[PDB]
């Protein structure tokens, strides 16, 4: 009885050593590659992402900005309640954007 | 999973055409010891576990009287005299046996 | 020290049971 | 494949939330530097259903060996101390003859 | 004895300790860790309906 | 908490065999001091048998 | 995620070993019962009592 009670914790323990030695062939890269490949991610972060993070500079409100004079003139068309309100937003609060066009 | 050797060396190649095989099979194989141990545990350690309570306490004091009072004394409590005073004259006074032989 | 110890064995144990069902009932519902 | 991914240990529901985005994380990176040490030690780990055993069977039967079988060779003949009484009343009668 | 049993039984306490604090901040940490980027949703919607 | 926790729970005797089996140690000393009166009755009676 | 990921994998990891440790502690307590002659003290206790009881 005792011998059974080891016996999946036997089973296991047959190859389980030797998959850190097996780490390195394919048996565990095909999903394991990413510690081959150093946080496969992208090497942990140097350039790649940071070329994203700096696009929430941009694609969150820089890029609303040229988009806002769209918007202004949509917005009269059915948001009529922030059609006055469209002007001061884009032709008023991003007028700079009129040089960034 | 671990256990096999190529849980991970064929799981994404697998998992494109068939996306229900390897996904339920690393969930067997983890839950191969989550009721076969983890949920099995609180079963077997009352079997188990229990005979080691009972014994180590039982062998410290009572199994320890029918240790220690058991092959001196369960058979011979009355042969100590039957081994002691045995060795008295058939062993002791043995060597004395001769002396009547000798004078 | 066996007396000292019993009495704080019985809490080291106690915890056990309020260890498992709050557990079995929040890490299960933190992935919704 | 996303979802299945998280939902993949239901029945494993420990493993469930702890397998809903790991990877994500790059610890297949770094925890699997962790899960190499834990299951080549699944010989004590998982295996302590066992280690009571093996503090059963490795010792703890040597110490009935030591306690139990001390008795083993002696328990059956308690009932033969009936009568081996009679061969030792026998000598509790010889005492009680030199009385007179 | 049971001072040895309280190593047995502390590791019974001390281990399962430090995870009901985790989960207690995760369910009042977590409920809102998802919605913390649901919010920009307005900001990338606006104009999608603008050049189509 | 359900593999080990409920067994250390039950493993606090096997603890306390630092009391009960460390008195077995004597348990194995006391009987094993008995075995030199006990050794008398076959290695010294070997002699005895001549 | 260093800390917590080791502390995710520790969750289960040295828990199940926690009773590991006590084990050898009884282990020991198991094997020093007159530990420098345990085998003949095991089969025998009484390494002449069991021979001639």
């Amino acid at each position: 009885q005792g011998a059974a009670q080891n016996l999946p914790a036997d089973v296991n323990q047959l190859i389980d050593q030797l998959e850190r030695h097996c780490l390195a062939p394919d048996g565990s890269l095909v999903t394991k590659s990413v510690y081959s490949d150093l946080q496969l991610a992208r090497e942990e972060m140097s350039r790649e992402r940071l070329r994203y993070l700096e696009a929430m500079a941009i694609y969150c409100e820089a890029v609303a900005m040229v988009e806002e004079y769209q918007q202004a003139i949509s917005v009269a068309n059915h948001g009529g309640i922030r059609d006055v309100q469209g002007l001061y937003p884009q032709l008023g609060l991003k007028n700079s954007p009129q040089v960034y066009e | 999973s671990i256990h096999s050797n190529t849980q991970a060396g064929l799981s994404t190649y697998v998992s494109a055409p068939a996306i229900i095989q390897q996904i339920v099979a690393l969930q067997s194989d983890l839950s191969s010891l989550q009721s076969d141990l983890e949920n099995s545990l609180p079963d077997d350690r009352n079997r188990c576990i229990n005979e080691l309570c009972t014994h180590i306490q039982n062998l410290q004091q009572l199994l320890f009287a029918s240790s220690t009072t058991a092959q001196p004394i369960l058979t011979p409590w009355p042969l100590m005299k039957e081994l002691d005073e045995m060795g008295k004259i058939n062993s002791k006074l043995s060597t004395a046996v001769e002396e009547v032989t000798l004078e | 020290d066996r007396e000292a110890a019993l009495q704080e064995r019985e809490l080291a144990a106690k915890e056990v049971e309020r260890l498992r069902n709050i557990v079995r009932r929040q890490r299960k519902d933190l992935k919704a | 494949d996303a979802s299945l991914a998280s939902v993949l240990e239901s029945l494993e529901f420990c493993l469930r939330v702890r397998g809903s985005e790991a990877c994500v994380l790059e610890d297949l990176a770094k925890a699997i530097d962790l899960v190499h040490i834990r299951q080549d030690l699944v010989e004590s780990g998982h295996s302590l259903l066992d280690h009571a055993f093996r503090a059963q069977q490795k010792y703890e039967r040597t110490t009935n060996y030591c306690l139990d079988l001390a008795s083993e060779q002696e328990n059956t003949i308690s009932d033969q101390w009936l009568p081996e009484l009679r061969t030792a009343v026998q000598n509790a009668q010889a005492s009680s003859e030199h009385c007179k | 004895e049971v001072r040895d049993a309280t190593l047995a039984h502390k590791a019974e306490a001390l281990e399962l300790q430090r995870q009901l604090r985790r989960l207690q901040t995760q369910y009042d940490l977590l409920t809102g860790q998802s919605s913390a980027l649901i919010q920009g949703r307005r900001a990338r919607v606006a104009a999608t309906s603008a050049v189509s | 908490a359900k593999a080990q926790k409920e067994s250390n729970a039950l493993l606090d005797y096997t603890r306390k065999a630092i009391q009960r089996l460390t008195y077995l140690k004597k348990i194995l000393a006391q009987l094993e001091d008995d075995v030199v009166p006990c050794e008398s009755q076959m290695e010294n009676w070997k002699t005895n048998l001549e | 995620i260093i800390e917590e990921i080791e502390r995710d994998e520790a969750a289960l990891r040295e828990d199940l070993y926690s009773a590991d440790r006590k084990f050898a502690e009884y282990y020991n307590v198991l094997e020093q019962i007159l530990g420098v002659l345990i085998k003949l003290v095991k089969d025998l206790k009484l390494e002449h009592q069991h021979k001639y009881n």
